RNA sequence: GAAGAUGAUCAGAUACCGUCGUAGUCUUAACCAUAAACUAUGCCGACUAGGGAUCGGUUGUUGUUCUUUUAUUGACGCAAUCGGCACCUUACGAGAAAUCAAAGUCUUUGGGUUCUGGGGGGAGUAUGGUCGCAAGGCUGAAACUUAAAGGAAUUGACGGAAG
């Protein structure tokens, strides 16, 4: 796929990292 | 900015004799560069040399007689155990027989050859062939 | 060095000077600078014809050194020079090569017309490229007739001259044939009137 | 490989180029980028301006012409053959084409 | 090139550019050789006596032979007041 | 050009250069000695003065600055030392 | 029956010019493989490599074979040829032809002493061909020729018996490595060295000590 | 159309440089001269080669033909063009005696040792 | 000055900078980092005992077609799994 | 004019196209610190080749127009020069080539110095730190997997590209 999309998929996979493992802090 | 007047010098030389002209000019002059020059012109790589006073640091115009292969110095001025001449002979010169590697010794300015038999050693300053 | 017999004299200054030979081009090139005298207000460069007439008896004195005279080539792809070098080559014995030059004629040895010179003598380095570019490939020595702004690469002896003028080009290889005859001998000596007359040389219009 | 030298633009000793837009398609393209064409045409085509100078009450009057300088991108202009494809030694030529 | 015993292993010694002292190889075909002949008293050219100059590929290819000529024959006397040294 | 004096160029060409680039570096400026035209005397100015120079005896200004040469006042006459 | 076609042909047919070394005095050019055949009779030649390339067409593959010849006398002289053609035969048979034309002179050296006949070069040299750049180091009289079987066959057949090498780039191109070794063994008669700084007299060429013999 | 190849041009134009002298204007002498010189196989190639023989020979006649050199041309144009006025239109006598040269080549002149009248012209463009 | 330091008094300059960048080279990143110790199977060794727990037959990668015959192997110095070919036609045969 | 709403097209189009449209587009106070942020070409210094243009400054000079009637008017023309933005030709030279007056003066390897890379993926991911209001930035692996990935060019084939 395109390298832009690739990233942008990447950067809302990180953005769900985030928010889950805060649920625990 | 100018680092070394002798690397200038050696250059414009090559460069010069590279392209088949007779002559060239280089600025500025030094000690090092006329003591360098005289061991070029002693070997007969070079012909009459001329220095021009202008009140500075001066200019040399060196006359050139196509014999010469290549001149160069060595940055940075290594200093040469009379041991670790050979190796120096052996990177920098073509052959066994006919090339010199100048070097600084605190007996003079003088090519590998000399140094050996006046048993001097100093640094590093050059090579011509 | 050489007799003073062999200087410019007031004659042939006269036909130089009438031919329009010492008008060089506009734009001189950095390597032809010592053949230009002095520049004219209006543009054009003034040959020093007195380096003309020299490089002229040192152009004629190496043909004259070559021992079979067909051995020197005589080229011009110019219309203005075709007759001359015509007329070089019957008076002179060289090779003429007029009109088109056909590639690898010096350098392909199975041609109709394969020659292997020991000179090439050029009307214009310019027009005449491929002539000057094979005999680069064979060790061929090159004289050309340039102007200032002809390219020098691949040529030996420059003969300074005005290439574009209709009569400067006869007048050149004229003065080169004569000298190539005096020096054989064929010409008594550097007095006696010629008897070709430089009219013979210039190229003619299909009008006549 | 880099097809051109110039970068397909006129962008040298410059940072940033102002833009414009195709007259075409509206497409933003940079000032020095963009294919420019001045036209003067005449107002009234050339099978009409005799019955328009006839019905003329000026006699002897001009008939105006049209000025106008057009933009294109590069898809306009390709498109709308204002500039072709050419040769790799004949991109080299920047002379205007010799047709007028 | 020589031997202890001094014989001439050397074949070849290769000719050297006139104009820049280089050696001429044996495949640089845009090198030449001018051969200008000699001429006598009374103008007429001395059969088979000739000043020879040698030029390298690369001198003719810079275009840099005419220069060099004017300067070898007015050395030699071939050539009056047309090369100059200072430029 | 192969061979070429460097130690005597042509004096014509040698005054074309930048003054920097000659062999030996010398200013192409000098010294002048300027009559204004109400009186007589000496008064020695830069060719590139910098300064709206006035002579001692009446106070009038010799030359303007400008971007180069100083332009002399009218009825002014230099004459180089 | 051979007839020549060049000047330097007719003066080789008779026995005017009697050794190669004439020939490269005056850098005449070669243009008749009879010529070397008949001035250096004793050659070896050696197919070093044979490729096939192929040129893609509408109905398919057009091959060629490729044949790297080369060619020497162990005596100073050696030559490289290469040539395509339909077939291997006809592009070995023609390769052969291209690397006499090619013949050049090499300057064998001493390493140290100068007891005995050369047997190394007389300098360091290189040569390039595409990536592929040679350098040959003149070496004692013990080493061999420390060089690649490639490069190796080369020195042999030209005559050299001491000699260092190292190869950077490509190697595994072999045109182009044995390319880059001709062109730096031929290079020791380019490199000036003091004892060929004295000045020789300029000779007459062949063509013209002997003109009318090569006339027609 | 009615163009001949190359097997009929290039073969007739060696009939001329080869037997020019024999040939003539006349096609239906050429046509029994070509059967006795060359040996064609077939009579409509013998025609063809004949009719182009033909047409080359009265196109020489009108003048010099390119690519065409038959032992002759050049004998006749050798001391054809050995035309020389009897006026030099370089000799210094359709002036009033003296060159023409500018003022500034003078001066060139007068570097050299000479003495040469001069009307000088100054264009000065 | 071809982008490294040349000074006779940089030795720490040129020192230091190999240092860094010897990290590059896998095969010396691996040796300092005892990826073998750590992360190998074996933990550096050469060889390695187990014990068989399944004969499995494993299906090659194309372009080839043929079950490559293999063992499930647990080592008995770390207990860790591994997979083993059984060289040879029908040794399979001799691992039980 | 992102989003959103809508009319078309389509097998489907919450796409291209059309009509509206909210953030935004503008500005003031603060943040953010990233772009194919490109000449994909670090900075300083020297040298090596020809040519014509052009911008800024300076210096010498016209069958030129103009102040004003002329100069100390200005413009233009012709020459030099220093600095720039570039360009054309050649290839001594370099390069894998495309190409390059630097990407040259590099196995004939050394003018000074900073930064970066070490087969392709995993991955600019995980983790820790740090900056940020956030979006995110900076720093930054490994396990594992793989024989190529890639650069430039050649011939062909194809193109809803041109002639
Ligand atoms: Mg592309
Ligand atoms: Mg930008
Ligand atoms: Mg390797
Ligand atoms: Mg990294
Ligand atoms: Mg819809
Ligand atoms: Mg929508
Ligand atoms: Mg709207
Ligand atoms: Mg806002
Ligand atoms: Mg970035
Ligand atoms: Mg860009
Ligand atoms: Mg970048
Ligand atoms: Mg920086
Ligand atoms: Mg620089
Ligand atoms: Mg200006
Ligand atoms: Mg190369
Ligand atoms: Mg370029
Ligand atoms: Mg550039
Ligand atoms: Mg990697
Ligand atoms: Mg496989
Ligand atoms: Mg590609
Ligand atoms: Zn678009
Ligand atoms: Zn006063």
């Amino acid at each position: 796929m395109r390298d832009k999309w690739r990233k942008k998929r990447v950067r809302r996979l990180k953005r769900k990292r985030r928010k889950v493992r805060a649920r625990s802090k | 900015t100018r680092t070394s007047v002798l690397a200038d010098a050696l250059n414009a030389i090559n460069n010069a004799e590279k392209t088949g002209k007779r002559q060239v000019l280089i600025r500025p002059s030094s000690k090092v560069i006329i003591k360098f020059l005289t061991v070029m012109q002693k070997h007969g790589y070079i012909g009459e040399f001329e220095y021009i006073d202008d009140h500075r640091s001066g200019k040399i115009v060196v006359q050139l007689n196509g014999r010469l292969n290549k001149c160069g110095v060595i940055q940075p001025r290594f200093n040469v155990k009379i041991n670790d001449i050979e190796r120096w002979t052996d990177n920098l010169l073509p052959a066994r027989q006919f090339g010199y590697v100048i070097l600084t010794t605190s007996a003079g300015i003088m090519d590998h050859e000399e140094a050996r038999r006046k048993h001097v050693s100093g640094k590093i300053l050059g090579f011509v062939y | 060095s050489l007799p003073a017999s062999f200087d410019l004299t007031p004659e042939d200054a006269k036909l130089l000077l009438a031919a329009n030979v010492h008008l060089g081009a506009k734009n001189v090139q950095v390597h032809n600078k010592p053949y230009v005298y002095k520049t004219r207000p209006d543009g054009m460069n003034i040959i020093n014809i007195g380096k003309t007439w020299e490089k002229i008896v040192l152009a004629a004195r190496i043909i004259a050194a070559v021992p079979n005279a067909s051995d020197v080539a005589v080229c011009s792809s110019r219309t203005f020079g075709q007759r001359a070098v015509l007329k070089f080559a019957a008076h002179t014995g060289a090779t003429a090569i007029a009109g088109r030059f056909t590639p690898g004629n010096f350098t392909n040895y199975i041609t109709r017309s394969f020659k292997e010179p020991r000179l090439v003598v050029v009307t214009d380095p310019r027009t005449d490229a491929q002539a000057i570019k094979e005999s680069s490939y064979v060790n061929i020595p090159v004289i050309a007739l340039t102007d200032m702004d002809s390219p020098s690469e691949y040529v030996d002896v420059a003969i300074p001259c005005n290439n574009k003028g209709k009569h400067s080009i006869g007048l050149i290889w004229w003065l080169l044939a004569r000298e190539v005859l005096r020096l054989r001998g064929i010409i008594p000596d550097r007095t006696t009137e010629w008897s070709v007359m430089p009219d013979l040389y210039f190229y003619r219009d299909p009008e006549e | 490989p880099k097809k051109r030298a110039s970068n397909g633009r006129n962008k040298k000793g410059r940072g940033h180029v102002k833009p414009v837009r195709c007259l075409n398609c509206a497409r933003c393209v940079p000032k020095d980028k963009a294919i420019k064409r001045v036209t003067i045409r005449n107002m009234v085509e050339a099978a009409a301006v005799r019955d328009l100078s006839e019905a003329s009450v000026y006699a002897e009057y001009a008939l105006p012409k049209l000025y106008n300088k057009l933009h294109y991108c590069v898809s306009c202009a390709i498109h709308a053959r204002i500039v072709r494809v050419r040769s790799r030694t004949d991109r080299k030529i920047r002379t205007p084409p010799q047709r007028k | 090139m020589e031997n202890d015993k001094g014989q001439l292993v050397e074949l070849y010694v290769p000719r050297k550019c006139s104009a820049t002292n280089r050696i001429i190889k044996a495949k640089d075909h845009a090198s030449v050789q001018i051969s200008i002949a000699k001429v006598d008293e009374d103008g007429r050219a001395i059969a088979g006596e000739n000043i020879t100059y040698a030029l390298s590929g690369y001198v003719r290819g810079r275009g840099e032979a005419d220069d060099s000529l004017n300067r070898l024959a007015q050395q030699d006397g071939l050539l009056k007041n047309v090369w100059s040294y200072s430029r | 050009v192969l061979v070429q004096d460097l130690l005597h160029p042509s004096p014509a060409t040698e005054a074309k250069q930048h003054k920097l680039k000659t062999l030996v570096q010398q200013p192409r400026s000098f010294f002048m000695d300027v009559k204004c035209q109400g009186c007589l005397n000496i008064t020695t100015v830069f060719s590139h003065a910098q300064t709206a120079v006035t002579c001692d005896s009446c106070s009038t200004v010799l030359c303007t600055p400008t971007g180069g040469k100083a332009k002399l006042t009218e009825g002014c006459s230099f004459r180089r030392k | 029956g051979w007839t020549p076609v060049t000047k330097l042909g007719r003066l080789v047919k008779a026995g005017k010019i009697t050794s190669v070394e004439q020939i490269y005095l005056h850098s005449l050019p070669v243009k008749e493989y009879q010529i070397i055949d008949l001035l250096l009779p004793d050659l070896k030649d050696d197919v070093m490599k044979i490729r096939s390339v192929q040129k893609q067409t509408r109905a398919g593959q057009r091959t060629r074979m490729k044949a790297v010849v080369v060619i020497g006398d162990s005596n100073g002289h050696v030559g490289l040829g290469i040539k395509t053609a339909k077939e291997v035969a006809s592009a070995i048979k023609a390769a052969i032809v291209i690397a006499k034309l090619s013949i050049i002179p090499i300057r064998r050296g001493y390493w140290g002493s100068n007891l005995g006949q050369p047997h190394s070069l007389p300098c360091k040299v290189t040569g390039k061909c595409g990536s592929v750049a040679v350098r040959l180091i003149p070496a004692p009289r013990g080493k061999g020729i420390v060089a690649s079987p490639v490069v190796k066959r080369l020195m042999q057949l030209a005559g050299v018996e001491d000699v260092y090498t190292s190869s950077s780039g490509s190697t595994r191109t072999t045109e182009n490595t044995l390319k880059a070794a001709f062109a730096a063994i031929g290079n020791t008669y380019s490199f000036l060295t003091p004892n060929l700084w004295a000045e020789t007299p300029l000779a007459a060429s062949p063509l013209e000590v002997y003109a009318e013999e090569a006339a027609a | 159309g009615r163009v001949r190849t190359k097997t009929v041009k290039r073969a007739s134009k060696v009939l001329i440089e080869r037997f020019y002298p024999k040939l003539t204007l006349d096609f239906e002498t050429n046509k029994r001269l070509t059967s006795e010189i060359a040996v064609i196989q077939s009579k409509r190639l013998r025609n063809k080669i004949a009719g182009y023989t033909t047409h080359l020979m009265k196109r020489i006649q009108k003048g010099p033909v390119r690519g065409i050199s038959f032992k002759l041309q050049e004998e006749e144009r050798e001391r054809k063009d050995q035309y020389v006025p009897e006026v030099s239109a370089l000799d210094l006598s359709h002036t009033n005696g003296q060159l023409e040269i500018d003022a500034d080549t003078a001066d060139l002149v007068k570097s050299l040792g000479f003495k040469i009248p001069v009307q000088t012209v100054s264009i000065s463009a | 000055g071809k982008g490294k330091p040349r000074g006779l008094n940089s030795a720490r300059k040129l020192r230091v900078h190999r240092r860094n960048n010897r990290w590059a080279d896998q095969a010396y990143k691996a040796r300092l980092l005892g990826t073998a110790f750590k992360s190998s199977p074996f933990g550096g060794s050469s060889h390695a005992k187990g014990i068989v727990l399944e004969k499995i037959g494993i299906e090659s990668k194309q372009p080839n077609s043929a079950i490559r015959k293999c063992v499930r192997v647990q080592l008995i110095k770390n207990g860790k799994k591994v997979t083993a070919f059984v060289p040879n036609d029908g040794c399979l045969n001799f691992v039980d």
